[PDB]
């Protein structure tokens, strides 16, 4: 029953800047994938305790939630889009991984990364 | 208590699903005592009882490939009751015919959403798990006993001009001792027959419905004693076991005779996990839908939920802030509420977002999660 | 799997239904009377009437209407069953063998239709040209009377007015005209149509609808020179004829509702009339058109069911909840203001609602106590083997249910009577009956909102001992106010030796739908006095009580209880059971008790001594209205139901699983045709093929016993009976299996398990011939283990030894 603290937000060290793929993925396709019915799971990180999973931390190395994402890119945490694709992508390796496939969870999180996938080849170039 | 201004169409009309769907104006009834075989659908834990709108959210591709085969033939599937659901093991059932289906383009996956009604109760013979993973069921129907007057048999042939009717209980004195008089040729009175004839039942009923339902019995409440006692049974609430010794019952009398012994019986609810934490009174219950004060409504999980709208409910701790997102009541925000002991799920606090709405909170509460106790 | 037999000991004798005409002769004048499932002719003579003949048919009368078309020499006869069997007879005797033959047959029911509420209504057109029948609301079939039809072919015809109250064919029309009073929003109205047989349709009639009484019930069709219809409800005898437009409200009619009605005078000048309560009113109409209606009070005859004019001023009353009346009407009234004066009595056991067996006389000849009549017709009957012999005790209240006490030899008996609100304030009795002139009376101790009304009717009901001897009304207690006795038994328990009378009741209100409320009351009877000895209070109504080994078992709604007798003399609950049903129907075998519900939900279960509770054994559920059950044997309870039939269910104690265990296989169904009413265990022939003898007694006066058989005599009575359906001739040619078939309208199986013992006493009436037919080719008397061939004599012998049991 770990249940690490959350990934970190906000670094005053880091530098805040809104390049044009930072702010676009922040106002289209966040805002999109948080309006959407099948994002309730990943609004918030795993509450391992709750669900009683002992085994996910223990499996799921790296974790993340769209809600992590949404208070990384309103406190200007990523520098480029690549961090911000790599965390959205890390989501659903990790919601892939730990559940069997054919489950409801798994058919969600498809639904949610082939949106995501439809969404971000509409990447326009930096400023 | 206070009063109403919601207009309670909304309900009934499952605004929550998407915009306009493709609706269906056919009916396909089969005959009684007809085996068909039907398919069953694999998520569907309810007991449904006939004319009980049935809302449903699918999206896996066998559920999808089944809706599809469906809309092109006859748009019934078979629900079935399930008295251990960890094995599947059903005997009874009841058949309902899909009026309004949407498949919903720009969206992860395909996904359909789906509003039928119950149609025709069965007995389940036969389940066949086919090679896909999908199951049918051959299955015969069962038919609606309704029994001749009980007076019809004793009846005296010169009296048969005295069997046509043109302060209420007045008005049921007369009924009785007009219409029953020939029980004084039997070995048991007119107010014994009274308790099995299908009106009194009936107004003794409406009586007790007229306390949650303010709608008047002119238009809302049917006629036809089954569909009757079919629409009381709808909003019943009762844990499962009992509902499926009400769906046993085939003659409408004995289930209406049951329903108003249900009504005189249980007036708490209680917590089905705790057994020992009353939840609500049957006095608190107030009619928020056109179908009654407890309906079937989904969620976009797609889990299906029995919620009774009552007016006030002790006992309860809320979780999360509120929130409209998928709201089964247009205007009204809803917010987790867990059992006082056990912290058990028992249903949501519903608050309006417009302050000139009333009720201005109610609480909607899970049929799967409540016990009916007598004192 | 249930060899079962079931016999009449007593035919029906309430009267359902008469005419009169010129059946036999076109000379003789025919009185004709049915009584159920029997048919009655009679010559009417100066003296009064002679039997000439007496016949049974395979279904209930239920219309039965004399007329004569154009070309015959005397009447033909038109009769229709409940089973919607339709047939027209003729009278044929030459010499001595005389023989109704069917001139035509048929089955009439349709494949749709829900049946009416007014039941079935069959009327025949005055130029016989048609014969009507309502069945089916919105459905009005028509079979033309021609020289062809002799299927007896009908085509239906659509009707706006779906709630029709009642209908005739009018006299004097070129095309066959009906009239008949219907209801729709608006009220009830009166509207006549033109039945059209080159269309087969419906065209309007020769004249417009009216808006009448609101409570219009019955239609008198008069013949010419006046015409038109008269139409009577309870407050307005209305007249109507073209533009005739005649209506009075003479008072003397309001105090009851006029049923029945009869023609007097062929032209139709008068008219008899008889209301609920019995009073026998004069219709007369004054004179080429109408001048006036007028009513007159006659006089006060038996609860009339019908009635019907012979001659020389003598009038039938046939009646069904009493005695029927053959009476005769004076020009001038006598010294009580009365034109009316009894000339004979004719029995009718109907409605016998219980009963009981005693050794009254020679010890060891049964007679039977029946509870029968209603109203003032109530009564007395006590019946014994000589065919019969009865006497008579009228009651002039309505008796309820009896048991006998041997110890203070005597009756106990629950009776009601009718009393009217008092102007002052309390009630006030229309006739003295036997509860207001008893040797000795009392009333009961102790332990309501919006009372009373205007002048409305209350039951009163008591407990009635009577002397076996004398029959005098000993004594007449009354119990409380707004309260009905519902049991009654006669019985000692625990150690006290004495023997008590113990009455259930319940209290029953307005406001209430179901009792809450019931007392459990202990009376003994001894020196000419009733003292209360015990009372209990029980939340609910007592349906019922059984005597059980030395207890007693008491039903309180949907709950069973045992009740001990403590030296205390109190009752004390020993055990409860409760179960899913109101527990109305309870018997006792041993320590098997059977319980029963009125929607035919059976439950059997069993006392456990060591344990001191209740524990189910077996219970079936199959939803229809029952009314009478009995418990034949350890594993065979007999029980009646709707549509006048009898079942038999069947247990299995050792079986095989433990979920069939709990189950009762219908084992045995039979189509009696009379309303059972009350089983009970005895015998009235002097104490073998049977094992067990249960009497049963019926509505309609019908009396029978019921008597368990073995295997091969159960399949030799079956092949017996499949060889009697061939060789005897039907009246009407009605199928005795479709007779006898389990009929009720949601399904309709053969008969199974029983044998109907009027199909094999019949066996020694027809000739030798036919008995030599039906004996050929038997060889199915499987009673050693292999064949064993039979002949006449045998039959014979064994059917005489099938006849000394009733
Ligand atoms: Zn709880």
């Amino acid at each position: 029953s770990m249940n690490p603290p959350p990934p970190e937000t906000s670094n005053p060290n880091k530098p805040k800047r809104q390049t044009n793929q930072l702010q676009y993925l922040l106002r289209v396709v966040l805002k999109t994938l948080w309006k959407h019915q099948f994002a309730w799971p990943f609004q918030q990180p795993v509450d391992a305790v709750k669900l009683n999973l002992p085994d996910y931390y223990k499996i799921i190395k790296t974790p993340m939630d769209m809600g992590t994402i949404k208070k990384r890119l309103e406190n200007n945490y990523y520098w480029n889009a690549q961090e911000c694709i790599q965390d959205f992508n890390t989501m659903f390796t990790n919601c892939y991984i730990y559940n069997k496939p054919g489950d409801a969870i798994v058919l969600m999180a498809e639904a949610l990364e082939k949106l995501f996938l439809q969404k971000i080849n509409e990447l326009p170039t930096e400023e | 208590p206070n009063i109403i201004n919601f207009d309670t169409s909304l309900p009934t009309s499952h605004t929550y699903l998407g915009a306009d769907m493709e609706e269906f104006h056919g009916r396909t009834l089969h005959d009684d005592d007809s085996c068909q075989v039907i398919p069953v659908l694999p998520q569907v834990m309810m007991i449904l009882i006939p004319g009980q709108t049935l809302p449903l959210q699918l999206f896996h591709p066998q559920e999808v490939s089944m809706v599809r085969n469906l809309i092109q033939k006859d748009r019934t599937f078979a629900v079935l009751a399930y008295s251990n659901v960890q094995e599947r093991e059903a005997q009874f059932g009841t058949t309902a015919e899909i009026y309004a289906y949407r498949e919903e383009q720009d969206f992860g996956i395909e996904i359909v959403k789906v509003k039928a009604i119950g149609r025709q109760r069965f007995k389940v013979l036969e389940l066949r798990t086919q090679s896909d993973g999908i199951q049918q069921a051959k299955v015969q129907i069962l038919p609606e006993c309704v029994l001749p007057s009980t007076m019809s048999a004793v009846q005296l042939e010169s009296l048969n001009k005295c069997q046509i009717f043109p302060c209420s209980y007045k008005w049921w004195q007369k009924y009785q001792k007009r219409k029953f008089h020939c029980a004084n040729l039997t070995s048991w009175p007119r107010w014994l027959y009274s308790l099995y004839d299908a009106e009194t039942l009936m107004d003794r009923i409406k009586k007790q419905l007229r306390e949650w339902d303010e709608n008047l019995k002119d238009d809302s409440l049917p006629s036809n004693p089954i569909d009757f006692s079919y629409r009381v049974a709808a909003c019943l609430p009762i844990d499962d076991v009992l509902r499926i010794q009400l769906l046993k019952i085939g003659s409408a009398i004995q289930r209406l005779r049951c329903e108003l012994d249900i009504m005189n019986k249980c007036t708490s609810l209680c917590c089905k996990q705790c057994q020992e934490t009353e939840i609500t009174t049957k006095n608190e219950i107030f009619s928020l839908s056109l179908c009654g004060p407890m309906a079937a409504y989904v969620n976009p999980h797609g889990y299906v939920h029995e919620t009774l709208t009552v007016y006030k409910a002790c006992n309860l701790n809320l979780i999360g802030r509120p929130s409209t997102e998928h709201s089964w009541f247009p205007g009204y925000a809803w917010t987790v509420a867990q059992c006082k002991i056990c912290a058990s799920h028992i249903g949501w606090k519903f608050t309006a977002t417009k302050k000139d709405m009333s009720p201005q909170k109610f609480w909607g509460l899970t049929r799967s999660a409540l016990l009916p106790t007598i004192p | 799997m249930s060899y079962n037999y079931v016999v009449t000991a007593q035919k029906p004798t309430a009267v359902n239904g008469c005419v009169t005409g010129h059946f036999t002769s076109a000379e003789d004048l025919n009185l004709l009377i049915a009584k159920n499932t029997r048919l009655e002719i009679y010559v009417v003579t100066a003296e009064g009437l002679r039997p000439v003949k007496e016949v049974g048919m395979y279904g209930k009368i239920a219309v039965m209407e004399l007329f004569r078309p154009k070309g015959e020499s005397k009447d033909l006869l038109f009769i229709l069953t409940a089973k919607y069997n339709a047939c027209i007879l003729e009278y044929k005797q030459s010499g001595e063998s005389i023989d109704i033959i069917t001139r035509a047959h048929g089955n009439v029911q349709d494949r749709i239709g829900r049946p009416s509420e007014t039941g079935i209504i069959g009327i025949i057109d005055p130029e016989c040209r048609m014969i009507g029948l309502r069945l089916y609301d919105g459905l009005f079939k028509v079979i033309p009377l021609d020289r062809d039809n002799k299927e007896l072919k009908a085509f239906n015809i659509r009707l706006e007015e779906l709630h029709v109250i009642d209908v005739k064919f009018l006299y004097g029309c070129q095309a066959p005209t009906i009239c008949f009073v219907y209801q729709d929003p608006q009220g009830r109205h009166v509207k006549t149509y033109e039945v059209s047989l080159r269309e087969k349709e419906f065209n309007k009639g020769p004249w417009k609808q009216e808006n009448v009484e609101a409570e219009a019930s019955m239609v008198i069709a008069v013949p010419e020179p006046f015409g038109g219809a008269i139409i009577i409800g309870q407050e307005s005898i209305t007249y109507h004829n073209g533009d005739k437009y005649l209506a009075i409200a003479p008072p003397i009619i309001k105090q009851s509702t006029i049923v029945c009605h009869n023609r007097v005078d062929p032209n139709g000048s008068r008219y008899l009339l008889g209301d609920m309560e019995g009073r026998l009113f004069m219709l007369l109409l004054e004179k080429v058109t109408l001048k006036d209606l007028r009513v007159e009070l006659l006089g006060e005859t038996s609860i009339a069911e019908c009635l019907t004019y012979l001659d020389n001023g003598v009038v039938f009353v046939g009646s069904r909840l009493g005695d029927s009346q053959l009476v005769k009407l004076n020009v001038d009234s006598n010294e009580q203001g009365s034109y009316v004066v009894a000339m004979e009595t004719f029995t009718n056991l109907g409605p016998i609602v219980d009963m009981c067996v005693v050794d009254l006389e020679r010890q060891g000849q049964g007679q039977l106590v029946t509870c029968s009549g209603a109203f003032k017709e109530g009564s007395l009957r006590i019946i014994r083997n000589g065919k019969l012999h009865i006497r008579t005790v009228p009651l002039y209240e309505s008796p309820r249910k009896i048991c006998y006490q041997e110890v203070s030899q005597c009756f106990g008996v629950l009776s009601s009577r009718i009393e009217v609100q008092d102007t002052s304030g309390g009630t006030t009795a229309l006739r003295p009956s036997a509860s207001t002139q008893a040797l000795s009376s009392s009333v009961s101790s102790s332990k309501a909102p919006h009372e009373t009304s205007f002048g409305e009717e209350v039951e009163v009901h008591n407990l009635l001992i009577i002397d076996q001897h004398t029959f005098e009304v000993l004594h007449a207690h009354q119990f409380l106010q707004n309260e009905y006795a519902l049991s009654l038994v006669s019985c000692k328990l625990g150690k006290d030796p004495n023997t008590y009378f113990i009455v259930g009741t319940a209290m029953v209100y307005p406001e209430e739908a179901e009792p809450k409320q019931g007392r459990i009351v202990v009376f003994q009877y001894s020196d000419g006095k009733l003292q209360t000895v015990a009372e209990k209070e029980v939340k609910g109504a007592v349906y019922s009580m059984v005597e059980f080994n030395g207890k007693l078992l008491a039903s309180i709604n949907s709950t069973v209880r045992l009740y001990e007798w403590t030296t205390e003399k109190e009752l004390r609950t020993e055990c409860n059971h409760y179960n899913n049903i109101m527990a109305l129907y309870l018997k006792t075998k041993g320590d098997f008790i059977l319980v029963g519900d009125l929607m035919r939900s059976v439950l059997l279960l069993a006392y456990k001594p060591m344990e001191g509770n209740f524990e189910e054994i077996a219970r079936d559920f199959n939803p229809n209205w029952m009314s009478a059950v009995e418990i034949l044997d350890d594993d065979n309870f007999l029980g009646a139901e709707n549509a006048f039939n009898l079942f038999v269910c069947q247990k299995d104690s050792a079986a095989t699983t433990d979920e069939e265990r709990q189950h009762l296989q219908e084992v045995g169904l039979f189509h009696l045709g009379e309303f059972v009413n009350v089983f009970c265990h005895g015998s009235l022939v002097m104490q073998t093929p049977t094992q067990g003898s249960v009497l049963f007694g019926t509505v309609n006066g019908m009396i029978g016993l019921v008597t368990s058989l073995s295997e091969s005599w159960y399949n030799l009575l079956l092949d017996m009976q499949n060889r009697l359906n061939k060789v005897i001739k039907s009246v009407g040619k009605i199928e005795h299996s479709f007779w006898r078939s389990f009929h009720t309208e949601r399904k309709t199986e053969p008969a199974t398990g029983f044998i109907d013992g009027d199909l094999i006493e019949s066996f020694l009436d027809i000739s030798r011939p036919k008995m030599q037919e039906v004996v050929a080719n038997l060889q199915y008397d499987d009673g050693s283990g292999m064949k064993r061939e039979a002949t006449a004599d045998d039959l014979i012998k064994v059917v005489e030894e099938l006849t000394r049991i009733h």
